[PDB]
RNA sequence: UGUUUAUAGCCCUUGUUGUAAUACGUCCACUGGGGACUGAGGACUGCGGCUUGCCAAGGAUGCUGACAUAAUGGU
RNA sequence: CUGCCGAAGUUUCCGGAUAGCAGAAACUCAGAUCAGUUUUAUGUGUAAAAUGAGAGUUUCUAGUGGGCCAUUUUUGGUAAGCAGAACUGGCGAUGCGGGAUGAACCGAACGUGAGGUUAAGGUGCCGGAAUGUACGCUCAUCAGAAAGGUGUUAGUUCAU
RNA sequence: GCAGAUCUUGGUGGAAGUAGC
RNA sequence: GCGAAACCACAGCCUGGGGAACGGGCCAGGCAA
RNA sequence: AUGUAUAAAAAUAGAGGUAGGCUACUCUCCUGUAUCGUAGAAGAUGGGCGAUGGUUGAUGAAACGGAAGUGUUUUAUUGACUUGUCCAUGAAAUUCCAUGAAUCCAUUGCAUACGACUUUA
């Protein structure tokens, strides 16, 4: 399944098998926001990549993904130029975005790739001390947008609750479950 | 090895959880939290015995376990007993005057072969020093040693002419 | 842990050509291999690999090495069928197939049926 | 895709020597074409007979006498590296004696990059006495107490909507 | 506006080609749902379709189709290809295909 | 722990139905569908099968439509 | 402007005459001879079976009448490399697929087209094609695509 | 029967409104 | 206000590698307004 | 464009819910092929029945939403619709696919390759 906008949780994934998905639906005529970007995490402990970065300048991991992307798709090609823009790399969850589901890509997924026992660098940690000065900020956000957002979990998981109760209790249900419904 | 299991006998303090690979140990002599996130060790947890389990871990891993068993074991110590370690001052001429502040959590050091310079090392959570300090964390008390000892330091002086300092006479249990 | 590899434990097949049926795993043969039957006569004894197989919560008794017509005694004495079937997970398997298997026919009564579901809306 | 053939081939008769000597081998090939390519070459080593010396008499594939019973099979090979002579004895817990055969060729393959040509098998036979097991992991996989996790789980439908809960 | 879309949508990859040699007479087409080769067998014989606008108002109306064939499937992971009557242009690579269901074989 | 079918049984050996079945390998002048690209040739022969006629046998013919009063086309 | 054939690129004696290659003609034969052929066998050569192809002459006439690379063979070498002769092919008269790109490497040698399938090489993205399956090994804090190591991985052997 | 010959003849640009007067 | 001559295949960001220079064109790159 | 439909966090090596007084519980996971919506001449005419509810449109604003709040509800009333259960007509020969301020300006020296700059006007 494809959508216009799809809003990818960048939470729990690889930044190289992220940027390989993304590279093939972007070529596809696709928009794509990547959320949360600073929580992307790369095989390697701490240090190793701290000297990638060394030796390598853009301190946003969302321009940095972006960066990241822009060498994995045909930047010369106009087609490429034009790809480039339909992608939109934020770090945390907007209020565009907030209130929208956040689908996950598997292939990417740390706990489905990732060795138990395997270092791992995160890059809103690396970033933190290379040049981003707005981890606190970025943060309180997240807990702020997360506790509106479990109180509106409450009152929908609430709801379910209601209508589940309802659903049971209606007649309706069981009259022709041979279906599977 | 496929499986290998560690087995440890939980003490007598109240609470013996170690919930979210967080053991909050609590026992008489007070509550100690510790986290064992760094090491994925499987844990199993009976009556009063915990089980460290690990499921095909390679040499480090298992290596991290018997120091996990050993972290446990001193955590429980603590929380039972407690830590409590000595220290005598060494001096030569000029005396070195130890004062403690905030109910001994501050310790200034002055008048250190004759240095004008007061030193300020401040104690680690959960110790008290009055030298000899006590805490419930075996830890806490040798890092605050060995911050102490780093403080009471001869730069540029003969280490075998002059022996004055601050050195750790005897380090035990409180109870 | 709830799941764990031991003789007896009942497995269900997720990749193959024994896709969502049952089977108890007899013998461990290494760290990626295990050898299986099911009571279901279809289902040869063989060997599979760990990756193809899922591991359920119940988990029933057998000897180490049993025969097949002794797991099908075990099977049948212990009653593994409609107990495995009793948990929702195997309900919600059962749908899927059912679903999967719907014609067109009853499509539009399931939508017949939905909408008069909605027809509630009463709290 | 191994199978283990049997070859059975002795010289040419002749009025030198108007009965020739019946050498069997049981070797493992993938046909029956490399089968006695490799039994030629073998023989060439040991009793240096040439293939127009020789001729084959019967190629057969043996299979497991009971393949639905695990067993532990210990192998005895010799191995080409840079000084060009090695030896190693390795053992297996596997239920088709084929199996336990390709097994080790991934693991020769894996850990000293071994070839199919460096490798000859010299010696094949059956672990059965619980002493006689020697190694280490496979004594520890021959306690009764074995269990544990199911590990390397990890379990084109792209772009999963719940997050995975990859427990049990 | 539940109803109408009697076919199922479709996404125009790229051309039939080498590494650096392109043969623009047959296109690949990922069509949704379609992941194998052995499931692309359903879809081979039908009539794919790129429908487009444009400025010109022609017979009355604005809408041009290029219609089309699926052919043989391409690879495993479902792809198409599919021959126009017209050779699609090369911009609209990662644009939409409508894969109408006839000529049904079901 | 040691123990020998018990208040689980297993394994091995025969015995064991049997000509088990599956799998593998190979053949069918066995058969049933899906899809694509081609129509070169221009009476008659020939070679075959069915039974003079007929046919899938020495290369495409039918049924239809729409467009044409634009579609297909070219620059 | 198109079509067909198309070398030689060097022996050998000695600026040349030869030759050779390519042609052009005239001849006689396929029941006749042959082959950068392979066998059989007699003593590597020679002689007599298969596999193929029709084979042999005479005349007269254009062009060439360099090399580079690679393989090998040797001799010495000579700091060490290497050099020196050869040996045989390929390029040179030859485009295309691959090797990131790149004249020597891997494939394959070319009328204009349609379909089909491949070679070498490839299937994460750029990039056409599985983020295939099974099994291990690799942790690098410069990976990866002589040795030392409180470096591991599997371990082997010997001691208790 | 032309694309070359620092080709012959004629024409015409950039340089350039430049060097400048 | 009056007004040349010289020159001119065509151009003009580099980074590297590209075996024969290769940078002035080729591929990887960034740049490129 | 063709349903242009969908909001927890967080472990994943245990999480979530469920319930009891953080301590003892239980249940689900093992995805979305899920769920919601999708019935009518693009969805007709009326007759009902049945909800007497639901679906919404129209406006009258209330709060929430700083971030990029610009959208989430709450509704107040009204307008319709309602295939929720049903009927009776109706919808076609296209009789096989193609669809007003500011700048220059004056002032200005606080400037000064030249603009700029600099107040005033």
């Amino acid at each position: 399944e494809f959508q216009k906008v799809v809003v990818i949780d960048a939470k729990g994934h690889l930044l190289g098998r992220l940027a390989s998905v993304v590279a093939k639906q972007l070529l596809g005529g696709q928009k794509v926001v990547v959320v949360r970007c600073e929580e992307l995490n790369i095989s390697g402990h701490f240090f190793r990549n701290k000297l990638k970065y060394l030796a390598y300048h853009f301190r946003a991991p969302s321009r940095i993904f972006q960066k990241a992307v822009r060498g994995m798709l045909p930047h010369k090609t106009a087609r490429g130029q034009a790809a480039l823009e339909h992608l939109q790399a934020v770090e945390g969850i907007p209020p565009p975005f907030d209130k929208q589901k956040r689908v996950v890509v598997p292939a990417a997924l740390r706990v489905l790739r990732l060795k138990p026992g395997r270092k791992y660098c995160t890059v809103g940690r690396l970033s933190s001390e290379v040049g981003w000065k707005y981890n606190d900020i970025v943060a309180k956000l997240e807990e702020r947008r997360k506790v509106k957002s479990a109180a509106f979990y409450q009152a929908k998981l609430a709801k379910q609750k209601k209508i589940a109760s309802a659903k049971e209790a209606s007649p309706v249900n069981q009259k022709l479950s041979q279906f599977g419904y | 090895d496929i499986y290998k299991d560690e087995t440890l006998t939980i003490p007598k303090g109240v609470t013996v959880d170690i919930k979210a690979r967080n053991v909050t140990v609590t026992g008489p002599r007070g509550t100690l939290k510790q986290n064992l996130r760094h090491v994925d060790i499987e844990m199993k947890k009976q009556g009063n015995t915990i089980k460290f389990i690990v499921w095909h871990g390679s040499r480090k891993h298992n290596a991290c376990i018997r120091s996990v068993y050993s972290i446990i074991n001193n955590m429980i110590i603590g929380v039972t007993q407690g830590f409590r370690y000595k220290m005598r001052l060494v001096y030569a001429h000029f005396p070195i005057n130890i004062n403690l502040t905030e109910n001994g959590t501050v310790v200034e050091i002055r008048n250190f072969l004759g240095e004008r310079i007061t030193r300020v090392i401040k104690c680690l959570p959960g110790v008290t020093v009055s030298i000899i300090l006590e805490g419930n964390s075996l830890e806490n008390v040798s890092q605050s040693a060995a911050n102490i000892k780093q403080i009471c330091n001869v730069r540029n002086k003969d280490i075998r002419k002059f022996l004055d300092g601050i050195y750790v006479s005897e380090r035990g249990n409180i109870e | 842990f709830k799941r764990y590899v031991e003789v007896g434990r009942v497995v269900l097949v997720t990749k193959g050509e024994y896709t969502g049926k049952l089977a108890v795993i007899v013998d461990i043969v290494d760290h990626k291999r295990a050898l299986i039957d099911s009571p279901c006569s279809e289902f040869p004894r063989q060997v599979i690999r760990y990756g193809s197989v899922v591991l359920t919560h119940i988990v029933m008794k057998l000897p180490r090495g049993a025969r097949s017509g002794i797991v099908a005694k075990k099977w049948k004495a212990q009653d593994v069928c409609n107990k495995w079937a009793s948990s929702a997970w195997a309900k919600k398997l059962e749908a899927k197939k059912v679903r999967s298997q719907l014609n067109d026919f009853d499509r539009f009564a399931v939508m017949r049926l939905k909408k008069q579901r909605r027809e509630q809306v009463n709290v | 895709a191994l199978k283990e053939y049997q070859v059975v081939g002795r010289k040419v008769p002749t009025e030198h020597e108007p009965v020739p000597k019946l050498f069997r081998m049981r070797l493992f090939a993938p046909n029956e074409s490399v089968a006695k390519s490799r039994y030629w070459y073998f023989l060439k080593m040991i009793n240096k007979v040439k293939k127009a010396t020789g001729e084959i008499v019967a190629i057969n594939e043996i299979s497991e006498p009971k393949p639905l019973k695990a067993k532990v099979f210990g192998i005895w090979i010799r191995y080409d590296s840079r000084s060009g002579t090695h030896n190693m004895y390795k053992e297996f817990r596997d239920t088709t004696r084929v199996g336990a055969v390709e097994a080790m060729y991934a693991d020769m393959a894996a850990r000293h990059r071994a070839r199919f040509r460096s490798i000859r098998i010299l010696k094949v036979v059956e672990v059965e006495k619980k002493e006689d097991v020697r190694r280490n992991y496979v004594k520890q996989l021959l306690n009764p107490h074995l269990k544990f996790p199911l590990p390397h789980r990890r379990t084109k439908k792209v772009f999963a909507p719940h997050r995975p809960s990859t427990f049990y | 506006a539940q109803g109408h879309r009697l076919y199922v949508k479709a996404k125009h990859l790229s051309f039939q080609r080498s590494k650096h040699v392109i043969h623009p007479g047959t296109s690949i087409v990922k069509i949704e749902g379609c992941d194998s080769k052995e499931e692309a067998q359903f879809y081979l014989g039908k009539r794919v379709c790129y429908v487009y606008k444009s400025s010109k108002a022609v017979r009355g109306s604005k809408i041009r189709v290029i219609w089309g064939t699926i052919a043989r499937p391409h690879g495993n992971s479902g792809a198409v290809r599919a021959r126009f009557v017209h050779n699609l242009p090369a911009k609209t690579f990662g644009s939409s295909l409508r894969v109408m269901l006839y000529p049904s074989n079901i």
